C-alpha cells in the first residue's frame, strides 16, 4: 500500500488543491454531457466534472449533507477520483471532482466488444485496493460498485467514484432508476446485515459482464455463446436471489480469473472472499507482476 | 374531441387562476376562484386522439359523484393541448405533513377514526365502479377532523413514469404497491396498462394503516431493488416492534394479504375496523 510513482501526482493534487478555494455556479462554463457535465472553472482554470443532484429541500438539512460530504477532502488516495468541494445551486446540489479522458468502464465496454482478461486483471487490483483503503482509513463501504461507476484515464489510472459518503443524501434524494441490469448483491435485495462483502458480490457481477460484453443474468443459450465467440425487473431480481450465480465460460478464460469471480459471487456472504483473501488470490498476484500498457490499451480503443 | 365547462351541472361564469399550490409530478395544481378552488392544468400531445378521449372516458364518470369523503370534482374543460381538472379546495393540511408533525398526537383511537373516514370514501368510489390507483397520504386531507380523498383515478392518465430502459421510482411509491402490481414493474410499463383492481386498492389502504401507526411508510431503511423483491416475494412488516396489539396488526395481514382474494372489500374493512378497542 504504497509506492513513489503514486505518491507523485497525489501531492501534485493537492498542488491544485489550492488554487480552487471556494466555488458556485457563474464559475463554471459548461463543455459537453457526459447527470454530469464537463465544466471549465474560472477563478482557477482546472477542467472538472460536476454532478447534478436535483433536490427540493429543507434549510437545515443542506448544511449537514456538505458538511457530511466534506470527507471527501481528507480521503485521498490513487485507486480514488479526486475531490474538490460541494456546495448548493438552484435547487441542485453540486459535487465537482476530478475528470476522466476515458469514461465509465461501461463506456469502454460498449465501444470495444469485450473487455481482455489481462486488463481487468488490473481492474480487479484497482478495486480491491479502493475498497480495503475507504474500509479501514475511513470505515466506509462503497455500497454502489458498478461498470459505469469506475473510471480511467489516458493516463493509465482506475480510480472507484460514486461512493455513500453521506448518510443523509442517501434519504433525501426523492427517486431511484430501476432498470434491467442490477448490481446488487443477494443479502441486500434481502433485507439482511451487509458489509463490504456486498462490495465484492458486485464487482464479480461487473467483471464476467466486462469479460463477455453482455449483462449476464439470465445466462445466454447454447447459440449465443456460440455467436459471441423481454423480462420484468421483479425476476431479474429473483434470479439473482434464487439461482445460482453466473460462471465465465470454461474455454477462453484462465483458471485463476475463473475461480477469481467464483469467490466473488459465492451467494453466502460468509463464504465469499474477503477484501483482503482476494490480494492473495492466485489470480491477482499473477496479474499484479504483469507489464500491461493500460494507457496504450484505452487509447487504442475509444480512439483519443 | 371537445368538453366546453358550460358542460357541468356547476354554473360556471368565471374562472380566476391564483398561486401555484404546490410541486407536482402530473401537471401544475394553482389556486382560483369559481367559491374558492383548485385547478390543475395538464398538457397533452396535440393530436393523441387515443389519450383524449380515454381522458374523456375518466371525466364524466366523475360527473357523477358526490361523497362527504371524496373531493368535490367540479368540471374539466379541455381545448386540446391544454386541460384543467378543476375540484373543491382543501382546507387544512394532508394526512402525509399530520403524520410527520411531531407536534400532532395520533392515539390509537384517532388513527382508527381516520382509517374509517378512508375506507367509507373509497367504499362509494368502488360502489360506482371508480377506482383509485394513486390512493396515498398525500392524496387524502386531514382539517381537525374532516377527512377527504383526491387524486382518484389520475394515474390512469397521469404519465408519472414516461431515462433509457430505467423506470423512475418515486420514494414511497412501491410500499404501496400490492404484489400482482410489483411483480411486472418494467422499463415499459404504462400507467394505463398495470393490473389495477379493487384489490390493488386494499392493500394501499393497508400501507396507509401502517403510516398511522407507525408513522413513517414501511421499507423506509432499504432502496428500491430491495423493496420490489421483498414486496414481490411476500415479505411484510407487523407493528409488534411499537407495542402495538394483535387486532392493530391483523388490519395489515387481510389488507397485505399475498392472493388478492383473501383481502377484505372496504365494506368488510369498514367492520373490521370498528371492532377495536
Ligand atoms: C440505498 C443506497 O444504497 N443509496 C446510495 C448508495 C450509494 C450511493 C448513492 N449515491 C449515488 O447513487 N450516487 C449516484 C447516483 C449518481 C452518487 O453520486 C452519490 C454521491 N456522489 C459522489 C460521491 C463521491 C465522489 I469521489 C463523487 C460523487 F459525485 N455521494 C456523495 C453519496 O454519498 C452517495 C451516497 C451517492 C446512493
Ligand atoms: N468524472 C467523470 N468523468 C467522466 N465521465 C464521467 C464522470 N462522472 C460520470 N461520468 C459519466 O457520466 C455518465 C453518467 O454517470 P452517472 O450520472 O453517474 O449515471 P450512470 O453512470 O449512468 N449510473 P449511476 O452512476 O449509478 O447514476 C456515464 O457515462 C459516466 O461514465
Ligand atoms: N384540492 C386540493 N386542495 C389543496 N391542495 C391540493 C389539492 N390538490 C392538490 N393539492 C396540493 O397541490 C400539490 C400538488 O399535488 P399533486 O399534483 O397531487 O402532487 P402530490 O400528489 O402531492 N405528489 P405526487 O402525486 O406523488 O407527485 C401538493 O402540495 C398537494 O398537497
Ligand atoms: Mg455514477
Ligand atoms: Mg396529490
Amino acid at each position: 500500500e504504497l509506492d513513489e510513482q503514486q505518491r507523485k501526482r497525489l501531492e501534485a493534487f493537492l498542488t491544485q488543491k489550492q488554487k480552487v478555494g471556494e466555488l458556485k455556479d457563474d464559475d463554471f462554463e459548461k463543455i459537453s454531457e457526459l447527470v454530469v457535465f464537463k465544466v471549465s472553472h474560472k477563478p482557477s482554470g482546472l477542467v472538472m466534472a460536476r454532478k447534478l443532484i436535483h433536490l427540493e429541500i429543507k434549510p437545515a438539512i443542506r448544511n449537514q449533507i456538505i458538511r457530511e460530504l466534506q470527507v471527501l477532502h481528507e480521503c485521498n488516495s490513487p485507486y480514488i477520483v479526486g475531490f474538490y468541494g460541494a456546495f448548493y445551486s438552484d435547487g441542485e446540489i453540486s459535487i465537482c471532482m476530478e475528470h476522466m479522458d476515458g469514461g465509465s468502464l461501461d463506456q469502454v465496454l460498449k465501444k470495444a466488444g469485450r473487455i481482455p482478461e489481462q486488463i481487468l486483471g488490473k481492474v480487479s487490483i484497482a478495486v480491491i485496493k479502493g475498497l480495503t483503503y475507504l474500509r479501514e482509513k475511513h470505515k466506509i463501504m462503497h455500497r454502489d460498485v458498478k461498470p459505469s461507476n469506475i473510471l480511467v484515464n489516458s493516463r493509465g489510472e482506475i480510480k472507484l467514484c460514486d461512493f455513500g459518503v453521506s448518510g443523509q443524501l442517501i434519504d433525501s434524494m426523492a427517486n431511484s432508476f430501476v432498470g434491467t441490469r442490477s448490481y446488487m448483491s443477494p443479502e441486500r435485495l434481502q433485507g439482511t446485515h451487509y458489509s463490504v462483502q456486498s462490495d465484492i458480490w458486485s464487482m464479480g457481477l461487473s467483471l464476467v459482464e466486462m469479460a463477455v460484453g453482455r449483462y449476464p443474468i439470465p445466462p445466454p443459450d447454447a447459440k449465443e455463446l456460440e455467436l459471441m465467440f423481454p423480462m420484468a425487473i421483479f425476476e431479474l431480481l429473483d434470479y439473482i436471489v434464487n439461482e445460482p450465480p453466473p460462471k465465465l465460460p470454461s474455454a477462453v478464460f484462465s483458471l485463476e480469473f475463473q475461480d477469481f469471480v467464483n469467490k466473488c459471487l459465492i451467494k453466502n456472504p460468509a463464504e465469499r472472499a474477503d477484501l483482503k483473501q482476494l490480494m492473495v488470490h492466485a489470480f491477482i498476484k499473477r496479474s499484479d507482476a504483469e507489464e500491461v500498457d493500460f494507457a496504450g490499451w484505452l487509447c487504442s480503443t475509444i480512439g483519443l | 374531441t371537445s368538453i366546453f365547462l358550460q358542460e357541468w351541472d356547476i354554473p360556471f361564469e368565471q374562472l380566476e387562476i391564483g398561486e401555484l399550490i404546490g410541486k407536482g409530478r402530473f401537471g401544475q395544481v394553482y389556486h382560483g376562484r369559481w367559491g374558492e378552488v383548485a385547478i390543475r392544468l395538464i398538457d397533452i400531445e396535440r393530436d393523441n386522439e387515443d389519450q383524449l378521449k380515454a381522458f374523456k372516458r375518466e371525466v364524466m364518470a366523475y360527473r357523477q359523484t358526490r361523497h362527504e369523503n371524496v373531493v368535490l370534482f367540479m368540471g374539466a374543460c379541455m381545448s386540446p393541448p391544454h386541460l384543467a381538472i378543476i375540484t373543491s379546495l382543501c382546507k387544512g393540511r394532508t394526512l402525509y405533513s399530520v403524520v410527520r408533525d411531531a407536534k400532532i398526537v395520533l392515539d390509537v383511537n384517532k388513527t382508527r377514526q381516520i382509517a374509517q373516514e378512508i375506507v367509507k370514501g373509497m367504499g362509494y368510489l368502488h360502489a360506482k365502479g371508480i377506482l383509485h390507483k394513486d390512493l396515498k397520504s398525500k392524496n387524502v386531507f386531514y382539517d381537525n377532523g374532516k377527512v377527504v380523498i383526491t387524486d382518484f383515478g389520475l394515474f390512469s392518465i397521469s404519465g408519472v413514469l414516461q431515462r433509457e430502459d430505467k423506470l423512475r421510482i418515486q420514494n414511497g411509491w412501491l410500499c404501496h404497491l400490492a404484489p400482482e402490481i410489483i411483480r411486472q414493474l418494467s422499463p415499459d410499463t404504462e400507467e394505463d396498462k398495470l393490473p389495477f383492481s379493487k384489490h390493488s386498492d386494499v392493500f394501499a389502504l393497508g400501507t396507509i394503516w401502517y403510516e398511522l401507526h407507525a408513522r413513517e411508510w414501511p421499507f423506509k431503511t432499504q432502496p428500491a431493488e430491495a423493496i420490489i423483491w421483498q414486496m414481490g416475494t411476500g415479505m411484510k412488516p407487523n407493528l409488534s416492534q411499537i407495542g402495538m396489539g394483535k387486532e392493530i396488526s391483523d388490519i395489515l395481514l387481510f389488507c397485505w394479504a399475498f392472493e388478492q382474494e383473501e383481502r377484505p372489500t372496504f365494506t368488510k374493512l369498514m367492520d373490521m375496523l370498528e371492532k377495536l378497542p
